RNA sequence: AGCAAUAGGAGCUU
């Protein structure tokens, strides 16, 4: 019964249409994945000699906020339910960063995609930092002048957004239904008249509008909901959909099971 | 300290008999002290930059002095007018007009 | 001296009454409203008359009295901390000693760090006074 | 000639500002004190 | 200080967009089209890029210590 | 110091509102649960707490 | 020329060693540009006088 | 309040304040309430 | 003994608490301890 | 198992 209708699609954002299903479905989709998908980020820096003019805490923070690819993440563990001591090669990925600058003139970019992947958990596609094309350059981390020196040893874990804003693999899930207030669910302030003074939702063609005869309808609940996903390269648009899913799906079993083995 | 206990709580200046008074205690993270929002007219205050002062009784005839005399419940009603000091405000009553 | 936050006007939660006021935890995270703390502690060497003066040295327990409750176990074998090193609260930074006048014959006159903050050791600098003596400097770093 | 704008006010402020500063009263106080207070104390 | 790697209120990564910013800065485009071809929408990601000062640069003037 | 004077066990920190809290309930932080104390003399029905 | 004493000196004023120096030297004097003076270095202490 | 407070005693009155709150706050929560420059803008004809 | 450095002209050298406190290479009067050898570990938060 | 005093100045909430 429930139906989704995808209007655009591309790697980092689908635009989708869903039908069909509850208001609350929707919104816990939409909460999901914004919180509760699992991602890799930097949770551990070490850093060796940092002689630049921004400081350790301050660049360990840019650091952790470097996104990485994380398509394979969830064939791996989390560093909490693991056996092992001081990181090991499967619930962690460890890069490395060295960067200097040599010479007297000019300044010297340190950026995201002088980090290097030194060990992981082959061979699982995680750890990189995500680049947007070939030539891309990332993000800048840091800049260097003369005989200044960044050494830093970074560890990639798995974590969620609920933890911290840093694992999140959305930027913003844009969300909405009903363009037409038919449902008269929200109920707009005015000057003079409230049809002119609002401008339209971008589906409301995809709706027919109220005709001036037709009474309210108090049968009617919310049934298209028009949502836009937007990733930050760390997973795709429909990977982030689809995990998003599937992390409700075991929530909801995990619901379940305690009840069942509560018996 | 723990769950339930008595304490001493009040603001300065300390005009009235009621802008010192004795609430139970519940534990929490997130080092402000928190109050039930009504309360906050008899101690005239607001959360903007304000501290407020909390006393521990140290023995049990001051932990029944307090909850029997200076507890939030019997201060309500005040005598300086005979009517109450306690009402609802501020977000509350907007929402139930 | 500020950041453009995204405020919205509403009777959201309720926790927003009275000059309250419900803040982003995920901007938070991304570092919004975020700020470096720098203290610096200062000390230096004295001179009580001819061969009766201070020095900066890592205080043994043997020959000293009346030590900080502090741990000592951070000061290098010049009586300083250095730079690039976890502070907690109440760990000295500067280990000095004044002489007892006329074995076991020195008090100390450390300077530990303040009950309340935690951060890590900036910039332990060291130089002399107007008169010549030792002078230490000791900024400190930490993130709020 | 044309009317003076607001903008053309705020270049005449600019103008007070480059010369001037924010702190100008009390370096120009200093330079009056050691170019002739000091020796007029000594010469009283 | 720095440009920061995501917008405050959602997350998008503008940290990779300072230096195609300038760049775009200097052949003339005004600051709206320049956020336009960079892709930022919501007025968040657009503040996040807009109102940056880059203070890194005076920072670095200071000689090296070591 | 005999018509006011400076008191033992008391603790001061910025207030907050909190809508779910009740009348007569104040929030306390952690920190200051444990740095004041109450006591309380040992008798046959609190030994085991 | 008997010295009769020092004369704390007010920064960025004319007998200021900072008066000249361009940015660069100022730069290399580890002083900020944007640092205006008009107050007074006692002890370490920048002070400043209330009119 | 001065009747539930005359009525019942101070316990219960203390107790009402919670209910309404909780009711109220709950209500508005998924209501909402807002202000803006638009709500104190009077039209033309008031302004004459 | 254990590793300092000038404020003025960078010059990097180890001094053993009996000398006074000085550059060689230029003499300058205020000097910087180095940065520690341990390790420091961030939570990049 | 032991962390000075006195002053001045600037601030916080009423
Ligand atoms: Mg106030
Ligand atoms: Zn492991
Ligand atoms: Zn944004
Ligand atoms: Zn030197």
């Amino acid at each position: 019964e429930p139906k989704v209708n995808i209007i655009n699609a591309q790697d980092d954002e689908v635009e989708l249409m869903l039908s069909d299903v509850n208001l609350s479905l929707a919104n816990s989709l939409r909460r999901t994945m914004l919180a509760e998908v699992p991602t890799l980020a930097i949770d551990l820096v070490e850093i060796k000699m940092n002689t630049s003019v921004l400081a350790d805490e301050f660049i360990s923070h840019r650091l952790g906020l470097i996104p990485l690819v994380s398509e394979d993440v969830e064939e791996m563990k989390y560093s909490r339910d693991c056996t092992c001591e001081d990181y090991c090669d499967e619930c962690s990925v460890v890069l490395e960063l060295s960067a200097r600058h040599e010479g007297e003139e000019g300044t010297t970019d340190v950026y995201s995609s002088s980090l290097i992947k030194v060990s992981g958990p082959g061979n699982l596609n995680v750890g990189e930092p995500v680049r947007r094309d070939d030539y891309d350059q990332g993000i800048l981390l840091c800049k260097l002048r003369n005989h200044q020196e960044l050494n830093i040893r970074c560890i990639a874990k798995k974590g969620i957004a609920k933890e911290h804003a840093k694992w999140s693999p959305c930027s913003a899930i844009a969300f909405e239904y009903d363009p037409h207030n038919k449902l008269k669910h929200t109920d707009f302030w005015f000057e003079v008249d409230a049809k002119k003074e609002w401008p339209d939702s971008k589906y409301a063609t995809w709706e027919e509008p109220p005709k001036p005869g037709e009474v309210f309808d108090y049968k009617a609940k919310p049934n298209r909901f028009y949502m836009t996903v937007e990733t930050t390269g760390s997973l795709k648009a429909n990977q982030v959909f689809s995990r998003g899913i599937k992390t409700l799906q075991e929530k909801l079993a995990n619901v379940l099971f305690e009840l069942e083995n509560s018996r | 300290l723990m769950d339930d206990d008595p304490v001493l709580f009040n603001r300065q200046p300390s005009l009235h008999k009621m802008s010192m008074m004795a609430h139970r205690v519940k534990v929490m993270p997130y080092s402000t002290f928190r109050l039930n929002l009504s309360v906050t007219s008899p101690y005239n205050a607001d959360f903007d930059g304000d501290e407020m002062n909390l006393h521990v009784p140290q023995s049990e005839e001051t932990r029944a002095e307090l909850s029997q005399l200076c507890a939030v419940p019997l201060q309500i009603v005040s005598p300086q007018s005979n009517k109450p000091v306690m009402g609802i405000v501020q977000d509350t009553l907007c929402g139930v007009r | 001296a500020g950041q453009n936050a995204i405020v919205a006007i509403a009777c959201y939660s309720g926790y927003n009454q009275e000059d309250s006021m419900i803040m982003n935890q995920s901007s938070i995270d991304r570092g919004l409203f975020r700020s470096l703390f720098f203290r610096s502690y200062m000390d230096q060497e004295k001179r009580f008359g001819i061969s009766i003066v201070e020095e900066f040295e890592k205080p043994t327990r043997a020959t000293t009295l009346r030590l900080k409750h502090g741990t000592y176990e951070k000061l290098d074998e010049d009586g300083l901390i250095a730079p690039g090193v976890r502070v907690s609260g109440d760990d000295i930074i500067i280990g000095k000693t004044t002489p007892i006048p006329p074995y076991h014959t020195k008090r100390d006159a450390s300077t530990p760090l303040r009950s309340t903050e935690n951060g890590i050791v900036d910039q332990v600098l060291l130089t002399t006074n107007q008169e010549g003596l030792k002078f230490v400097k000791v900024r400190m770093r930490t993130t709020k | 000639d044309d009317t003076i704008t607001t903008e053309d006010c705020w270049t005449v402020i600019s103008a007070f500002f480059e010369e001037k500063g924010l702190v100008s009263q009390q370096l120009d106080s200093f330079d009056e004190f050691m170019e002739t207070s000091i020796q007029d104390l000594v010469w009283e | 200080m720095i440009i920061p790697v995501r917008c405050f209120s959602c997350g998008k990564v503008v940290g990779d967009k300072w230096d195609a910013y300038l760049r775009l800065l200097e052949e003339g485009k005004q600051e709206g089209d320049a956020l336009d071809e960079l892709k930022l929408k919501r007025y968040c990601c657009r503040r996040m890029v807009l109102t940056h000062v880059d203070l890194i640069e005076k920072f670095l003037r200071y000689n090296p210590l070591e | 110091n005999l018509m006011g004077k400076r008191v033992d066990f008391s603790a001061r920190t910025v207030i907050s509102g909190d809508p779910n809290l009740e009348l007569d309930q104040v929030g306390v932080p952690i920190s200051i649960a444990k740095t004041l104390s109450y006591p309380e003399t040992v008798t046959q029905y609190n030994i085991h707490r | 020329k008997v010295h009769i004493g020092k004369v704390p000196i007010m920064l960025r004023s004319k007998f200021c060693s900072l008066r000249t120096l361009d940015e660069v030297d100022l730069y290399k004097m580890k002083e900020c540009p944007y640092d205006m003076g008009g107050y007074f270095v006692i002890n370490g202490s920048e002070k400043v006088l209330i009119a | 309040i001065h009747t539930v407070m005359r009525e019942k005693g101070p316990k219960i009155c203390a107790e009402l304040f919670g209910n309404i709150q909780k009711v109220v706050n709950y209500w508005l929560l998924h209501n909402g309430f807002s202000i803006g420059i638009g709500d104190a803008i009077a039209d033309a004809s008031t302004m004459k | 003994g254990v590793k300092y450095t000038c404020g003025a002209c960078a010059h990097n050298f180890s001094l053993n608490k009996s000398d006074p406190v000085r550059c060689k290479e230029c003499g300058h009067r205020v000097i910087y301890k180095a940065r520690t050898k341990r390790m420091i570990q961030f939570d990049a938060r």
